[PDB]
């Protein structure tokens, strides 16, 4: 009975959620950061040096 | 002499047996009842097939 209740809740409150894909660039994100905005590849090359 | 008995009081006429009515049998029978159905709940349409 508990399993049937679980299945009933699942099949009633089931909702096909909207699927959204977002592309994020780390360089642009770090360059447009609100607090610490900096050049990602410049900092990477400096740290590698 | 008045009560029509013997010399020792024995009745001169034999008392009737007075056969009883005797008991009778008893009977029982079946009893039925009727009911209706429950209200049909509108099934929440899922997404499955």
């Amino acid at each position: 009975l508990n399993l049937a209740e679980m299945e009933k809740v699942w099949l009633e409150r089931d909702e096909r959620a909207l699927e959204v894909t977002r592309t994020v660039s780390l360089a642009q994100f770090y360059q447009a950061l609100s607090s610490d905005n900096f050049n990602l590849t410049e900092k990477l090359t400096q740290f590698l040096r | 002499l008045r009560h029509n008995l013997s010399i020792d009081g024995q009745p001169l006429s034999l008392a009737i047996y007075a056969e009883p009515t005797d008991p009778k049998a008893l009977l029982t029978s079946m009893v039925q009842a009727s009911q209706g159905g429950s209200a049909v709940l509108p099934g929440t349409l899922s997404l499955y097939r």
